[PDB]
């Protein structure tokens, strides 16, 4: 019931940096995570919390962010690292629960 | 380690009983386990949550009176479906949500999915 | 620009006011505003605010009220001096068990009767914990204090409460799952009256309390300080199921023009220990559960000892229940006893000459109750205290560390809905 | 019933009427009563008080006579009613309260009454 | 003091400033005129607060900004001003009293202050 | 906090938000202060009462309907407001006072209300 996302598609050259932002209609903290879903796959998890990457991620992916503001920047980017990016609120400021609770997105990223 | 099941092609107007299981874990600890849908071009959605140890569940609101979910075996969990429409085609996952600092935001276990087709 | 006056400003700050109750027994009273059957709470949105529950003030009115309540509801009842006699008194040994022997011993004595010019010979059955031998025996606290019997129509069940702030101030609370003792959380919400909460009198174990909903919280002041308790909240119950088996009969003794005594009367059937049975599995799981979180702040390799308890009296070393208006005093060992790296029985005592919250200058004597007691409650957490290897144990203290886990979520405020703002208008 | 929930100052200044209303709305559960009724009015009537004295009784908003001084404040109105939240507001401007109080008093005593006789 | 004595809505109307006072005017019978006092302030402060909001303060006879909504009635003003007692009256539109005092708040919040800022 | 410090009743008419502050501002010293309370509270109730209805709430000073009449007084207002202390004038008309209370009620309900709606 929080996020919403808006660059909607984004084209780069092999080599550069795309970033991609995402807004809470409430104020969340840091508490917003990232995902990576490549086509037909199960998505995989880049981003715990607004400053905190997954063990395994690439140090190309990095991140900020807070109360309703947040965004993902990906430089160096790799020649066919297409993928659909997603932001999900990961607090519930309503019923206090600290869980994944809304979730949307849309990225396009072409490289 | 999710698996999901009980899939398939149904015809509007029925319900459904999706499930799926934790190879190698228990859900006995502090986890999370969520159900998010995927139409078929479309970006992800959550449908709600189970915490697995108190069993207590949170929804989506769109989701409210049409999806219900609980706990069975220790290692498995289900998502029904009151009422299906042609609308709700899409790949269905459960996922696990692991305890990091004051968030159950580590979303890194996710089964393949399953399809549901209307 | 010019100063505009604004009121009904949605401002709070900090405060301290006294609380309305909402909601025979000892501490219903019956005599609070009846609650409101459909309660408001208003979700504060982008608002973060911080609480502190050990520096709360709710928990002192909590402890302020039920102790005057206490007496307010106790005092006019009869006295037992006249008990304050030698006592012969010699074992019970009619039809007993072995756990049984040397627990209960029948006194007889020269008492006074409904005239001043003539005595009876009655006896009592008393257990152990009441007597001091001087065949000659003392009541317990008859060398200290006075000892009032309690009304027999007073009911001890621990019926809830709500605290209700009065116009003009409001009572926030904190809704936020995972939140510890202390500090700021950004979900809070604004209601009038508080949850009910239960004035459940108990040590070690907290009993018919709230639950955790999402893990096992541990809250204490510093932690590292080993001088604090620590209070840990289980987001599962714990069954445990307390009797006492024995079916007993009372009598009434009149002790002058106007009062008696209720006295023990002789025991139907064979004397057992009383005692209480905890789930083994489901314990089990639930120390489990307390230790993953404890390792959070000590080392996830590090061992969590659990030792039975401190030396002390039995305020301090056993569990203390009231049920039924029974007082017991249960062995509580064998819970806590592991390193982490069928049913738990605990035998139990019961002791009718309670010296509670005021621990001295006052005794209070629980009157028999006729029959066997059955009771099944529900353990939401515990205390504990902290002395490679860490070594926890059952604590206790004054009750206010037990109220405090009721009244973690809730903050004071005041509403201040007068002030000022520049804007481009004048008179 | 109360605001400042992420409302600004100027959504903030319309919610007035809510606030405003809850303000007013021998046992040891029996005496407390009786005395928590006589604080409640108690503050009820001092805030009423302040309103009459500086011609600002039966109104929610009310513009007065005293004109802003620079030295209370470090922003714009086009900053502050947008983008604070009533409740940072007062806390910004706090330790000047008792000087516009004064200052409104004045205001009416002499501009709109001794003045005006 | 009371009125409503024959004494129809047209003429009860007049009245209003004897009915508007009467409203203020340790032992068994010490504990509680002291509960008595405070009730007859608790009720006096309630109805002024709701005159205060609704922009009727200081006054007997306030028309405001709220139209009649004919649900509310099945009366002329022809019918009621002349032949109804005021007590008759109260009672035959008791069910709509939170109604009107609803629209009556925001007849005064937004209509004369949110709008004339 | 109090005047008629040998201020005559011009300059006393101006000291008025002072001197209308002042007026709102179980052990045996327990139970007193409770009572102490209630009868502040009190006594500032009741002059609210006559200026609402006398049409003089929120001022500290009230031009009414009612024309002054000789029959209360000896002295012209330039010999009163310049030579006489507050204190000694409301000493000398104190027996009049009950009269102009009726008489400004009645210019209020019917003048100012009756015969405008
Ligand atoms: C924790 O909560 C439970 C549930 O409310 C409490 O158990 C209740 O205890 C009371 C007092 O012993 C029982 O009332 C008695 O019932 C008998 C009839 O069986 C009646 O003759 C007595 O006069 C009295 O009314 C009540 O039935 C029992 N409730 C249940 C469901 O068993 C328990 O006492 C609480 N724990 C603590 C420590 O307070
Ligand atoms: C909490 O703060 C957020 C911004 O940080 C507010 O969200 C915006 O509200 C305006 C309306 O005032 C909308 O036009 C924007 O589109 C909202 N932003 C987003 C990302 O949706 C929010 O309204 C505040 N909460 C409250 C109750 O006022
Ligand atoms: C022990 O805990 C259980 C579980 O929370 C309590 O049972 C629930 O009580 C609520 C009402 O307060 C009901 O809405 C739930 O449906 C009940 N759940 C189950 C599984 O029965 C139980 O009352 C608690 N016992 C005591 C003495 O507090
Ligand atoms: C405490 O008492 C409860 C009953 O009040 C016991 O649970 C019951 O166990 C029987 C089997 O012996 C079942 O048929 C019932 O359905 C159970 N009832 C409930 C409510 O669960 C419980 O086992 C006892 N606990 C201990 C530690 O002895
Ligand atoms: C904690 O447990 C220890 C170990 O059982 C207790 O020490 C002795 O235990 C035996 C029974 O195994 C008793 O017969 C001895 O009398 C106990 N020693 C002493 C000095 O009492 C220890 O007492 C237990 N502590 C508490 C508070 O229960
Ligand atoms: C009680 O009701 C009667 C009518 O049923 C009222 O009497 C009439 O009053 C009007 C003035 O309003 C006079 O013009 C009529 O001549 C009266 N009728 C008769 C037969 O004399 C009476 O006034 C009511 N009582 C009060 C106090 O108003
Ligand atoms: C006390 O009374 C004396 C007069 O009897 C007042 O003194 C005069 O005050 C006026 C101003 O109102 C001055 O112009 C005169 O010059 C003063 N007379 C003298 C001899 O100095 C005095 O002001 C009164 N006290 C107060 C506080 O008003
Ligand atoms: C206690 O002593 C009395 C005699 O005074 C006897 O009748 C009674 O049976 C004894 N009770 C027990 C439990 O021994
Ligand atoms: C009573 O108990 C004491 C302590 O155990 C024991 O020494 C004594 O012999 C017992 N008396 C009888 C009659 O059994
Ligand atoms: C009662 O008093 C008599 C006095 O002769 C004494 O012998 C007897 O032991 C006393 N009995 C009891 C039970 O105290
Ligand atoms: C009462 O006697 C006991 C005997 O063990 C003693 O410890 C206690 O201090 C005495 N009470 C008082 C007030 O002296
Ligand atoms: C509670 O959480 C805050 C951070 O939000 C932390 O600073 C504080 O130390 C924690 N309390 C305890 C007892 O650890
Ligand atoms: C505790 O368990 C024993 C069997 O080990 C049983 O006989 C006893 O009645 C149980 N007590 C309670 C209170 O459930
Ligand atoms: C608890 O029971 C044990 C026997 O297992 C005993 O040694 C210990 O002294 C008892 N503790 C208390 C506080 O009664
Ligand atoms: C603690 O565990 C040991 C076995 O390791 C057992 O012998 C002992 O009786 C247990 N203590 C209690 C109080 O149950
Ligand atoms: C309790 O936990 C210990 C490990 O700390 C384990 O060895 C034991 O088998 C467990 N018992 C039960 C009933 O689960």
């Amino acid at each position: 019931i929080v996020m919403t996302q808006t660059p909607a598609s984004v084209e780069a050259a092999v080599g550069g940096t795309v970033t991609i932002k995402c807004q809470a209609s409430q104020r969340i903290g840091s508490h917003v995570s990232w995902y990576q879903q490549k086509p037909g796959q199960r998505p995989k998890l880049l981003i715990y919390g607004a400053s905190n990457l997954e063990s395994g991620v690439p140090s190309r992916f990095s991140g900020s962010g807070s109360g309703t503001q947040f965004t993902l920047t990906i430089s160096d980017l790799e020649c066919a690292d297409a993928a659909t990016y997603y932001c999900q609120a990961t607090y519930d400021p309503y019923t206090g629960g600290s869980y994944g609770a809304g979730f949307g997105g849309g990225t396009a990223v072409v490289v | 380690q999710l698996v999901e099941s009980g899939g398939g092609l149904v015809k509007p107007g029925t319900s459904l009983s999706l499930t799926c299981k934790a190879s190698g874990f228990d859900f006995s600890d502090n986890y999370y386990i969520c159900w998010v849908r995927q139409a078929p071009g479309k970006g992800l959605e959550w449908i709600g949550c189970i915490f697995t140890q108190n069993v207590r569940t949170y929804y989506a609101n769109w989701a409210k009176g049409r999806f219900t979910i609980s706990k069975t075996s220790s290692t498995t969990v289900t998502l029904q479906m009151t009422s299906l429409t042609v609308a709700d085609t899409a790949t269905y996952f459960c996922a696990r949500f692991s305890d990091t600092g004051p968030d159950y935001g580590l979303g890194n276990l996710w089964g393949p999915g399953s399809l549901v087709t209307v | 620009l010019w100063v505009t006056v604004y009121y009904g400003v949605p401002v709070w700050k900090d405060a301290e006011t006294t609380l309305f109750c909402a909601s025979h027994n000892v501490w219903a009273t019956h005599a609070c505003v009846p609650t409101d059957p459909n309660p408001q709470e208003i979700h504060l949105e982008n608002v973060t605010e911080e609480f502190n529950m050990w520096k709360n003030n709710m928990v002192e009115q909590m402890h302020t009220d039920i102790i005057s309540l206490w007496d307010q509801s106790l005092k006019p009842c009869v006295k037992l001096t006249p008990l304050c006699v030698t006592l012969q008194c010699t074992n019970v040994t009619n039809n007993i068990t072995d756990d049984m022997r040397g627990e209960l011993k029948n006194c007889s004595f020269n008492m006074t009767t409904e005239l001043r010019d003539k005595k009876q010979k009655v006896y009592s059955l008393f257990y152990r914990l009441d007597v001091v031998q001087i065949k000659e025996y003392r009541l317990i606290n008859c060398n200290t204090s006075a000892i009032t019997q309690a009304c027999p129509k007073v009911s001890f069940e621990p019926i809830p409460i709500h605290y209700c702030a009065p116009a003009g101030f409001a009572i926030l609370k904190c809704k936020d799952k995972k939140f510890n003792g202390t500090g700021p959380c950004p979900s809070v919400s604004t209601v009038q009256c508080t949850h009910g909460i239960k004035p459940v009198v108990s040590t070690q174990l907290l009993l018919n309390g709230s639950l955790a909903e999402e893990e096992v919280m541990i809250r204490s002041e510093n932690i590292t300080n080993n001088a604090k308790n620590i209070l840990v909240q289980f987001n599962t119950p714990v069954q445990i199921n307390c009797t006492r088996p024995n079916n007993n009969t009372r009598k009434s003794i009149r002790i002058g023009p106007g009062q008696a005594f209720y006295a023990t009367g002789d025991i139907i059937g064979d004397i057992r220990q009383a005692h209480c049975n905890v789930s083994k599995a489901t314990w089990n799981e639930t120390l489990g559960k307390v230790v993953k979180q404890l390792r959070k702040h000590f080392g996830n390799n590090t061992i969590i000892r659990f030792a039975n308890s401190s030396g002390g009296d039995l305020e301090v070393t056993t569990h203390s229940f009231n049920c039924g208006g029974e007082f017991f005093y249960c062995n509580t060992s064998g819970l806590f006893n592991s390193t982490w790296i069928d049913s738990i029985t605990l035998p139990c005592r019961i002791k009718q000459i309670i010296n509670m919250w005021q621990r001295i200058g006052q005794a209070m004597y629980a009157p028999p109750i006729q029959g066997v007691i059955r009771c099944v409650s529900n353990i939401t957490g515990l205390i504990l205290t902290r002395d490679t290897t860490e070594t926890f144990r059952p604590g206790g203290g004054d009750m206010r560390d037990n109220w405090r886990s009721e009244l973690y979520k809730y903050k004071v405020v005041k509403i201040e809905p007068l002030g000022v703002a520049p804007t481009r208008c004048k008179r | 019933f109360l605001g400042a929930a992420g409302s600004t100052m100027g959504a903030a200044s319309m919610t007035l009427t809510v606030q405003a209303r809850n303000l007013l709305s021998l046992t040891v559960w029996g005496i407390k009563q009786l005395q928590a009724r006589v604080l409640a009015v108690e503050r009820y009537l001092r805030d009423q008080q302040l309103l009459g004295i500086w011609g600002c009784s039966g109104k929610l908003i009310c513009c007065t006579n005293v004109p802003w001084n620079s030295s209370w404040s470090n922003r714009n109105l086009s900053e502050i009613w947008d983008n604070m939240t009533w409740l940072q507001w007062d806390k910004e401007i706090s330790n000047y309260t008792q000087i516009i109080y004064g200052l409104l008093e004045e205001s009416q005593n002499q501009q709109e009454k001794n003045e005006q006789d």
